[PDB]
RNA sequence: AUCCAAGGACGGCAGCAGGCGCGGAACUUGCCCAAUGCGCGGCGCGCGAGGCAGCGACGGGGAGCGCGCGAGCGAGGCGGGCCCACAGCCCCCGCCGCGGAGCCGAGGGCAAGCUGGUGCCAGCAGCCGCGGUAAUUCCAGCUCGGCGAGCGUCGCGCG
RNA sequence: CAUCCGGUCGAUCCUGCCGGAGCGCGACGCUCUCCCCAAGGACGAAGCCAUGCAUGCCCGCUCACCGGACGCGGCGGACGGCUCAGGACAACGGUUGCACCCCCCGCGGCGGUCCUAGCCGGACACCGCUGGCAACCCGGCGCCAAGACGUGCGCG
């Protein structure tokens, strides 16, 4: 048959079981405004990623910490975490990854990430700048809002040198 | 008109095709590269400049970066022989016959097993 | 106790279990096959058919009528929904009919009735229903 | 069921260790038949397209082997699907390289390039003693490869050094306890070790424990245990002296190589 | 089931396109062997296998209908590259420049309320129930809520 | 990634079911700015089919025409592609065996053959002449080739 037909394909999102919470809508209106969300999408998602970290990190724990598989996929998701900047340099050890929120994931977004260095007024305004391409990672430029720069990139990040 | 870099990188000698193996990397950080004639002098000079063909080229997000594969041989025979014809008529090397339909040619490839004998006529 | 546990009774757990779950109506229903043979959609989502009478605690007259399957040729009632649709459908007419919100049972105050039309003469009722679409060629 | 042989083979039902491309294509080579079969081989065009990268597609490959460009085992061979195996000779004249093809210690076949000192012969594997035509006593290898007139005091699982230029043994090494072996299938392919038992059980599969020169012992059938010399190896083997590192230990490695 | 100059001859699409019937339901009677392979072979031929294109809201993923007190940016149009067996498409370089939201609902389960008609009629309502002169539930306008380039209805499976 | 809510009463506690709330597979309706990937006549009609295509290649044999046609010969066509009717200790999955078995190509060996050999014999194909038949199909005579056919030199 045709080739195209191994290709793989998944969903990246989770719903809500119920749907109607007051206390809910309101929180994702909140973190919407804050961060500047363009649906609730994108909190699906964040969840879903908070959710696999979650379970690696509890099945990990649920063994003896002199264990080789413990150790192979626990420094394997460590060594993630700190290149992604999600976790702090200073913790090293399994636990502290079940206390995080998703929170920490929208902080390193790039509108985030430009808005602290000052660069942009607002989510809102550092969104319009991206979809316009007028930013540079390193020495490329990315027009993706929801780009995930890693710490060591974070100084690399500027304004494009061809934007006007 | 900020100026261009041509590098060699992957470089291997086939002398079996009597060629060289390559893939060429420009940089022309803000403007463009008019095409792959204007810069066939720079890979010539880094390794006769009609005995080269450019085939790979991709430029990528932003236009700083493109990248592509050269193909230097001995001789001109040499490419003659080792060479897809396609590649010829797109280089400035050949003529490209007019194209034939393959559905007549299969019509009348039938046809002429239709007939007996000596089925020349038709 | 009341249940067997010993541990070589694997096989009486599973013929009491092939026993006993066929007590249950929602699963009988859905795996004994007389409702397959029974339901005139035989299984289908919707159907099609022709038109051939127009017919009507609550006290109130519902319209309605009456379709013979092309598929299977039997008789069966549906309901026109919306406000004023009857006009939309005349006698001796093809329909698209569907079934109600609960499979089998009746909805409602409608007294045997458990399917509902959809589409007339190619055309979603709901459509004509707010002017979107138009019964010119017919 | 099939009314004849098959001639085709897909891209996925292909051995493993081809390392093939799901997206590659829909096909891939079908080997023919020679010395070594289907799942102990591999083609000779992905050696010379996928490999050393010579080639980009396959009617370059199809026009060097005409050409008579690489010989194997001393005679040129035009096939694009002979199929290469373990212990052999892989030399192109016209670029100098001269390669042995071997297993690595993940269970890939690998080239080693050799010296001319040793690359006019080869070591094969005994499997086989029986009788021929007239009662003339017979022997077969590994590679399809059969001899008449051997010596008595060679036996069964023996290893054998035969001269290409010729074809004639010279010496051959035993099966015995202290030998050094190469694991040649399984899960331990590509390890090298010291025989330190050998327990047999009667109508079933005998059992060869190894024990590494590192401290490691390891469990393997007869039926792929080749000697490859007394003690030390009689041939070169790669960088590494069969030693499989663990996953930190390569985890390490691809970080440091990163 | 087909031709017949009536004595005769002739066929098997559950192969690729395409047509009829059936059904609730399902695409072009296109181009090419250039890539992966097979067959026969020395500097190649053939392949409706396969590849490319076309239709395609089955479905999945990523952006947008503004930001701020002036600029800027897309979609789109015209040319040049790159790619392509040939053509597209993506991407890049120049000149000019359309910013467009629907589907359900507002008594409870379940987040979201004021006027005008009708009067157990017409109609809503998965369940409870509304409607016999203020109808918080029908029909309309205003306002509001949820999801959002998608929303709703019918049947089946798991929960 | 361990959740419940409304309905039997004048009120209350239970059993018990009805309905709602989520995901996925299809069909119907309304609507649709840009890009990437991508399924697609299977669903008690394995029902019926105009029209075109889907299997060829070549070393051997040239007194054909100007060596290329055609023909004999060789290999392949038993692979690939489509569908799920039939079949319920069967097919199928894992695990054994043939000391009851067959096997083209390919690789490596081996190669002693009882009783004109400066190299044997006759044919057909294509083709020329002559003809039947609506078409499909073929007839009769005639010189010629073989890595074709037949005979066969040979250390049981
Ligand atoms: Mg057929
Ligand atoms: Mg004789």
């Amino acid at each position: 048959p045709r080739i195209s037909r191994h290709r793989n394909s998944s969903k990246t999102y989770s719903t809500p079981k119920k749907p109607f919470t007051k206390p809910r809508l309101d929180a994702e209106l909140k973190l919407c405004g804050e961060y500047g969300l363009k649906c609730k999408r994108e909190i699906y998602r964040a969840r879903y990623m908070l959710a696999k970290i979650r379970r690696t990190a509890r099945n990990l724990l649920t063994l003896d910490e002199n264990d080789i598989k413990r150790r192979f996929e626990g420094a394997a998701l460590l060594r993630r975490l700190h290149m992604l900047g999600i976790l702090d340099e200073e913790k090293d050890q399994l636990d502290y990854v079940l206390g995080l929120r998703i929170e920490d994931i929208f902080k390193r977004r790039l509108q985030s990430v430009i808005v602290e260095s000052k660069l942009a007024k607002s989510v809102h305004h550092a969104r319009n700048m991206i979809k316009a391409r007028h930013i540079s990672v390193g020495g490329q430029i990315v027009n993706i809002p929801s780009y995930m720069v890693r710490i060591s990139n974070t100084s690399r990040v500027a304004i494009a040198d061809t934007s006007s | 008109m900020p100026e261009i870099t041509v590098k060699v990188r992957k470089v291997l000698n086939n002398p079996l095709l009597q060629r060289q193996q390559c893939v060429v990397d420009v940089l022309h950080p803000g403007c463009t590269y008019e095409s792959k004639e204007a810069i066939k002098a720079k890979v010539a000079q880094q390794l006769d400049q009609k005995n080269i063909v450019l085939y790979g080229f991709k430029t990528s997000f932003g236009g700083g970066h493109t990248v592509g594969f050269c193909n230097a041989y001995q001789n001109m025979d040499a490419l003659m022989k080792y060479e897809p014809g396609f590649r010829k008529i797109r280089c400035g090397l050949i003529e490209a016959p007019k194209p034939v339909s393959r559905k007549q040619l299969k019509n009348l490839k039938n046809r002429r097993l239709k007939k007996r004998g000596t089925e020349k006529a038709t | 106790m009341s249940k067997t546990s010993g541990l070589y009774t694997a096989r009486k757990l599973r013929t009491v279990r092939r026993v006993n779950r066929w007590a249950d109506k929602k699963y009988r229903k859905a795996h004994l096959g007389t409702w397959l043979k029974a339901n005139p959609l035989e299984g289908a989502c919707m159907a099609r058919g022709i038109v051939t009478q127009k017919i009507g605690p609550n006290s109130a007259v519902r319209k309605a009528v009456r379709v013979q399957l092309t598929k299977n040729s039997k008789k069966i009632t549906a309901f026109v929904p919306r406000d004023g649709s009857i006009t939309y459908i005349d006698n001796n007419d093809e329909v698209l009919v569907a079934g109600f919100g609960r499979a089998g049972r009746a909805v409602g105050d409608i007294p045997g009735c458990r399917f509902k039309v959809i589409k007339v003469a190619g055309i979603g009722l709901l459509a004509l229903f707010l002017r979107k679409r138009e019964k010119r060629a017919r | 069921m099939a009314r004849g042989v098959r001639k085709h083979l897909k891209r996925l039902n292909a051995p493993k260790h081809w390392l093939l491309d799901k997206m590659g294509g829909i096909w891939a080579p079908r080997p023919t038949n020679g010395p070594h079969g289907l799942r102990e081989c591999i083609p000779l065009i992905l050696i010379l397209r996928n490999r050393l990268h010579y080639a980009n597609t396959y009617a370059e490959t199809s026009m060097i082997l005409q050409d008579k460009n690489v010989l194997i085992d001393g005679k040129p061979r035009t096939d694009p699907t002979f199929p290469v195996g373990f212990m052999d000779v892989f030399e192109i004249p016209k670029v100098h390289k001269t390669f042995r093809v071997l297993y690595d210690v993940k269970g890939r076949f690998t080239l080693v390039p050799i010296q001319s000192n040793e690359a006019g012969f080869k070591l094969c594997r005994v499997q086989k003693i029986f009788l021929g035509d007239k009662g003339m006593p017979y022997l077969s290898t590994h590679d399809a490869r059969t001899i008449r007139f051997p010596h008595p005091d060679i036996k069964t699982n023996d290893t054998i050094k035969i001269n290409l230029k010729t074809g004639k043994i010279d010496e051959w090494y035993k099966f015995d306890i202290g030998k050094i072996v190469m694991v040649t299938g399984g899960r331990n392919c590509g390890r090298i070790g010291t025989i330190q038992a050998i327990d047999k059980h009667m109508g079933s599969y005998t059992m060869i424990r190894m024990k590494d020169t590192e401290g490691t012992e390891f469990l393997t059938r007869l039926c792929n245990v080749f000697v490859i010399g007394n003690d030390s190896p009689a041939v070169a083997i790669p960088t590494t002296k069969g030693i499989r590192p663990d996953i930190i230990k390569n985890r390490e490695l691809r970080l440091r190589s990163i």
